[PDB]
């Protein structure tokens, strides 16, 4: 099929600064490219079509340039509304396809993950069940690593992440990771550990707590 | 006021089939393609196939031949996807969209149906405290875990509580059960003189729990 | 308004290519197919192929397939139809027309363009001579008299004919063109007026010929 | 691939009838066709789509049905300006039209007569133009005398389409004279035999 390529998943950016979201084709698809724009929970938006065109009600910021494979929409005076994915299309032929997406975000200076580990409840426990959760709180930027060790012994397919949006005033992330273990496997070991990666860490950070 | 309206929510069970409506309005029906897109994750678009009402005609993506079949109703203005043989995979957020121009591109886009497809009835969740650890700032928060559908609401001391609050994503368990976790930093003088009451909402099964979270 | 306009009339030898243009105004270009259909003269309605102005993709007749062209230029929401090795049978007049149709099968053709007639033949092109039909001069007091201007030996077609620059609509009656034994076309415009207007109002027509970009004002009067 | 045949070829009806023409597809079609007004000088006009649909901004008395492979065309109510050629289509292929005149009450010609200009004689050639204004059935003769001798060869007519107002023809005959011929006579005529006349009309003039 014709491949619509979005190099970067996601692009940093500041409000009032330029941005360009690229876009290649994998085959000549003249000027039949489109670009839509989503925010979480709503539809896809069209703002430019047919490469350069822009939709009816969409302000003079967005401008779109490219024929042929090399496509690109451009944000003159990033807006908060505009922090959002953007998506290519091309419209050149069966089947249609749409590029990966490209989050818009907001940069800002390196913040360390501060990082808490939390041991199951008692109530928990009563049910047969042991959740040890870690949290890693208002880091920057998002990429982050979480090895769960128990006895000093890695772990791995045992536990489930989850992310935040970026923060509305802090510009930052937070990451929940939940080591999910039987009671009668957390009963059988000592120490719990939660090591924390983060660009902004020099060294790995490790949290744990002695089960009792 | 041209509108793709689409049904809300549908929760399936593998192995059987939905039918997804999508009512159209404010244009002529049948001079307009319409074309069906699947996402998970709020992630991204995957093209499923478009069907031309006037002509009846239907184009597939390959990988939703024998998946997915369209077809239009001219005297009710409705677009139909039914998806066969439900799997896990199956999942998703279903769009429906129409057409801009004959050329191609897609100007207006109904609001989307989330499709579930999992072996499990509404549960209720099982609210269980994070604690804060042993001045500075402390952690604490609330762990809802093995509940059925999604969503839940989370809040703090009845919303008198939000700055610092972190309510994360739930993530789907192998036993087809949600499990959410709700955390807010506070001072650590906070602890023992003010009380923190994580407040869970499962409307799906009409739970109301309250928990108060104790170092 | 939604309309399409072509290029002017033009003469080709044989064996050369010609190129029509078509601008599109009053709807966005890139979002229709454009279609090409020609016309012999006297026969009926041939076509030729179309263009997708948004991917560029093309779908000739068979019977053209390796002898035309189509093609666009979105900036100037502007498609071509080029056809080569042109041969008597070729002269007609080429149409633009673009597919209104959403559907995948069905075809509206809406709007056409006005036409633009290519005639195939080693002939030259030349200039009318415009010469006055003046008033019997007879005529009858209380009635209605007849003028008209001669527009003569002139090759290829066509000729436009206004009279009073479009003010003299009424009664108007440009003839269709005759074929001289020399090659050259010759027809006649005239007009019936009231016997009261040849000694206050003026007339004069307006020939335009242009294949040989002529153009004659000329005044008629007894 | 499709073969499109219409019926009737040509037909002449009167202001205000109701005219009906067919089409026939050579295989099955549903109702994907479509029917194109072209009247002489312009392009052709979309009036009817998907067998049935009228097109926005084309008046009410024009219609259409059938699917399958037989299909009609009609105006209701014949009206001065529908004098043209009606073609169905499918997709690429066309029919061969259908001509609509109108049959209207005879009209006697307006004859009119102009001698060549004096332009014209320095070129050496005498064109001599003869009017038949507005007439109606079509059928007319045109005789030009030369000197009261009958003329023959040297003569060139041409005929208007029925008139979309009041549905007439007007014809005009040019002499083409050696303007050494020209010079060596005097007595120039053009005589019109009409049905709506009661005797033939002549018109000349002199020098
Ligand atoms: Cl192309
Ligand atoms: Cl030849
Ligand atoms: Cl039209
Ligand atoms: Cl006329
Ligand atoms: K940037
Ligand atoms: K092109
Ligand atoms: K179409
Ligand atoms: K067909
Ligand atoms: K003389």
């Amino acid at each position: 099929d014709i491949v619509m390529t979005q190099s970067h998943k996601s692009m940093s950016t500041s409000i009032g600064d330029r941005v360009s979201i690229t876009c290649k084709a994998s085959q000549d698809v003249s000027i039949a490219v489109a670009w839509y724009q989503q925010n979480p929970g709503q539809s896809p938006k069209l703002l430019i079509f047919s490469a350069s065109y822009r939709y009816t009600g969409v302000p003079d910021r967005f401008t779109g340039s490219g024929s042929g494979t090399d496509f690109t929409i451009t944000i003159t005076s990033v807006q908060a509304e505009d922090l959002a994915v953007y998506y290519c299309q091309q419209h050149h032929s069966n089947p249609l396809t749409f590029g990966a997406g490209t989050k818009l975000e907001l940069k800002r200076t390196v913040a360390a993950p501060s990082v808490f580990i939390f041991p199951p409840s008692d109530e928990q426990l009563k049910s047969g069940t042991a959740s040890v959760v870690c949290l890693l709180n208002n880091f920057y930027p998002r990429e982050a690593k979480v090895q769960w060790k128990v006895d000093n012994a890695l772990q791995s397919g045992n536990s489930q992440e989850s992310v935040t949006e970026q923060d509305s005033k802090d510009s930052t992330y937070s990451l929940s990771s939940t080591l999910t273990l039987s009671k009668a496997d957390y009963e059988k070991h000592k120490v719990y550990a939660c090591e924390v990666t983060h660009q902004g860490l020099s060294s790995p950070v490790t949290k744990s707590f002695n089960r009792g | 006021q041209v509108q793709l309206q689409q049904s809300g929510a549908e929760l399936a069970r593998p192995g059987a089939s939905v039918k997804l409506p999508c009512k159209a309005s404010g244009y002529t029906f049948t001079n307009y393609g319409l074309i069906w897109v699947k996402q998970r994750s709020g992630q991204g678009l995957e093209w499923i196939g478009e069907i031309y009402p006037r002509s009846g005609n239907t184009y597939y993506n390959e990988k939703f031949k024998g998946k997915a079949t369209l077809t239009a109703d001219k005297s009710s203005s409705t677009a139909y996807m039914e998806l066969r043989s439900l799997a896990s995979e199956d999942s998703a957020v279903y769009f429906c969209a129409k057409k801009f121009m004959p050329t191609g591109f897609f100007d207006y886009w109904g609001q989307g149906t989330t499709l579930t497809v999992s072996s499990a009835s509404t549960k209720g969740p099982s609210v269980f405290p994070l604690a804060p650890s042993s001045g500075g700032t402390a952690a604490l928060g609330c762990l809802v875990k093995d509940y059925f559908p999604e969503p839940v609401t989370v809040s703090w001391n009845s919303g008198a509580l939000t700055s610092g609050v972190h309510t994360f994503p739930a993530v789907l368990q192998s036993s087809g059960l949600y499990s959410l976790s709700s955390v807010v930093t506070v001072p650590s003088s906070s602890l023992g003189t003010q009380t923190y009451i994580c407040n869970v909402n499962h409307k799906p099964s009409n739970t109301k729990v309250d928990k108060r979270v104790e170092p």
